């Protein structure tokens, strides 16, 4: 798995034409919204390409 | 935002993680199947632990979501497929005990060995020793000894284990909101929230019973013909009205009667439909089998098939250094990865088996676009029927003649058609009464209907009624003969075979109707019919995204379970059996037994 390449999975909003989404934006992945809280329901922002 | 939106995001994340995890597990599984080594078993352990831990974690994370607040049908289906916790619904100790009992029971069934009394060192397992030996050798004494020993050295040990396993499987089902573990397994067919398609778990039982009583005259006539042939073979071992022995059916459980075909051939002088000689002469191979099969699918409108399967999958024997399992299997490893477990030699049985496995693969990537949970069949019977219908269509003489395997000079007379129909009956409906009998007995055991200190006896009793087959020698309640089968001993539902046979008959009839086939149903070839292929793919692409009853109504036009396609298929054979049984009593009598003088 070439994990050097990754795809963003956490992104609160949409994107604009030619937007650098380098920022590791975090959005809830379970039930409790993150809202600045890390740990539960807040996984890695992006997933490696297996 | 809302709880439903949070559940959707959680399901998306779960799908994203589970796709990769299942892909890695399936890759490891294919490597282990193609290479049985210690490190391969190690990565089985690792992949199984990872998959189980992730599945339990996501089951809990779906559980805290109240299923009532979600209104999207797909999200509801995915959550209810995930919200189930299985044996973990009980205490951890109870779940561990149930798992250990299952492991011990499966080991005892798989390692079930019987030793001849005259030779203690001569011990043979159930497979491939006992089954093949008594299927080929027709000796009454040897078959009876093998049957009794197999059901004794296994059933006696498995009876307390079965009683624990049963109640344990039941208590989880209970806590899982189910009257019994039979209801837990029937919940797969349950449909909820769909107007005009909702299905109750007991409705499956009622439909199976209705279909069984519909086929009852045909089954009775087939039993009468088999009894007449056995009279021609072993007149002194069976009563003309008594039920057949359990060891004189081709298998200890009586599931498959095809081994009796040699004893029950209608026209022995008439050759069987077999182009294996031409298969060798044409210098074809499993690759050529796959090529002809792909051409057939092109004729029915299916698209071309990816070369990645060709490179990854194996079609012949890979020598012996890379030891590989020859059991027929289809593999949807995920993310466009598909594989086949076959050892197809230059034969016709392996030809049809490879056809079936590849058709399973075709059904698999038909619904590949569905999400990870929905990348599966609607029920436990639809998956096999998809392969069954196309295997039957490709096994028809018309397809063989078109592909050149069968010479055009071959003629289809009445005797050859009767032989083919009787072979198909022995292969298909020789287990349908047995499937209903065992599933109902297992259902009874889980629903506690049957009585323990009477269970086995009750078994034998309706063995004399549902099956019309009586045990050659009595078996006490210490015997656990039903648990001697793989499905009971490995926690597998048994009604799947009955349902898949019904679905295959219905789908074949629907395909023939859409293809405007003229002639008998058993001679129907769906080749060169793109409309039927598209209609089939319409359900195939859905997978389990839609109710299984909805898929059946969309394909065959009938939502309720029925054997009308089976009746159409076997009507000439039904008339032939009725004519042949003019002298032999049709049915059975429960009074007579081989152990009664």
């Amino acid at each position: 798995g070439n994990y050097n390449y990754l795809y963003r999975l956490f992104r609160k909003s949409n994107l604009k034409p030619f937007e650098r989404d380098i920022s590791t934006e975090i959005y809830q992945a379970g039930s409790t919204p993150c809202n600045g809280v890390e740990g539960f329901n807040c996984y890695f922002p992006l997933q490696s390409y297996g | 935002s809302t709880i439903e939106e949070q559940a959707k995001t959680f399901l998306d994340k779960f799908n994203h993680e589970a796709e990769d995890l299942f892909y890695q597990s399936s890759l490891a599984s294919w490597n282990y199947n193609t290479n049985i080594t210690e490190e391969n078993v190690q990565n089985m352990n690792n992949a199984g632990d990872k998959w189980s831990a992730f599945l339990k974690e996501q089951s809990t994370l779906a559980q805290m979501y109240p299923l009532q607040e979600i209104q999207n049908l797909t999200v509801k289906l995915q959550l209810q497929a995930l919200q189930q916790n299985g044996s973990s619904v009980l205490s951890e100790d109870k779940s561990k005990r149930l798992n250990t009992i299952l492991n011990t029971m499966s080991t005892i069934y798989s390692t079930g060995k019987v030793c001849n009394p005259d030779n203690p060192q001569e011990c043979l397992l159930l497979e491939p020793g006992l089954n093949e030996i008594m299927a080929n050798s027709l000796d009454y004494n040897e078959r009876l000894w093998a049957w009794e020993s197999w059901r004794s050295e296994v059933g006696k040990q498995l009876r307390p284990l079965y009683e624990e396993y049963v109640v344990l499987k039941n208590e989880m089902a209970r806590a899982n909101h189910y009257e019994d573990y039979g209801d837990y397994w029937r919940g797969d067919y349950e449909v909820n929230g769909v107007d005009g398609y909702d299905y109750s778990r007991g409705q499956l039982i009622e439909d199976v019973e209705h279909t069984f009583e519909e086929i009852k005259p045909l089954y009775e006539h087939l039993h009468a013909y088999v009894r007449a042939k056995l009279m021609n073979a072993y007149p002194s071992y069976i009563s003309p009205i008594g039920c057949l022995p359990a060891h004189l059916l081709g298998d200890m459980w009586g599931r498959f009667w095809t081994n009796l075909y040699s004893l029950t051939v209608p026209f022995g002088q008439k050759p069987n439909i077999d182009v294996t000689d031409a298969m060798v002469d044409q210098a074809w191979d499993a690759q050529r089998i796959f090529k002809e099969a792909e051409k057939f699918f092109v004729s029915v409108g299916l698209p071309n098939m990816t070369q990645g399967f060709w490179e990854n999958s194996m079609l012949t024997d890979p020598g012996n250094v890379q030891k590989a399992v020859c059991h027929p299997t289809a593999w949807d490893l995920g993310k466009g990865d598909f594989r086949i477990l076959m050892c197809t030699k230059v034969t016709m049985d392996d030809f049809l088996t490879a056809h079936h496995e590849m058709g399973h693969i075709q059904y698999d990537m038909a619904y590949a676009a569905q999400p990870f949970l929905l990348r599966n069949g609607a029920n436990e019977g639809f998956h096999e029927a998809v392969g069954e219908i196309m295997s039957l269509s490709a096994a028809t003489p018309k397809h063989l003649k078109s592909i050149g395997l069968l010479s055009p000079d071959f003629q289809e007379d009445n005797e050859t058609e009767i032989n083919f129909l009787l072979k198909q009956a022995l292969t298909i409906v020789g287990t349908l009464p047995f499937t209903y009998m065992l599933e109902k007995w297992r259902w009874m055991v889980f629903k506690g209907e049957i009585p323990k200190d009477q269970w086995m006896k009750k078994w034998w009793e309706m063995k004399r009624e549902i099956v019309g087959v009586v045990e050659p020698v009595p078996h006490d309640e210490t015997y656990c003969d039903p648990a001697s089968l793989f499905h009971v001993s490995n926690d597998y539902s048994f009604i799947r075979y009955y349902t898949r046979t019904l679905y295959q008959f219905q789908f074949q009839e629907a395909l023939c109707q859409a293809a405007k086939h003229e002639g008998p149903l058993h001679k129907c070839d769906i080749s060169n019919s793109t409309e039927a292929g598209q209609k089939l793919f319409n359900m195939l692409r859905l997978g389990k995204s839609e109710p299984w009853t909805l898929a059946l109504e969309n394909v065959v036009g009938a939502k309720n379970m029925n054997v009308r396609p089976l009746l159409n298929y076997f009507e000439p054979l039904f008339t032939w059996l009725k004519d042949q049984n003019k002298n032999s009593f049709v049915g059975w009598s429960t009074d007579w037994s081989p152990y009664a003088d």
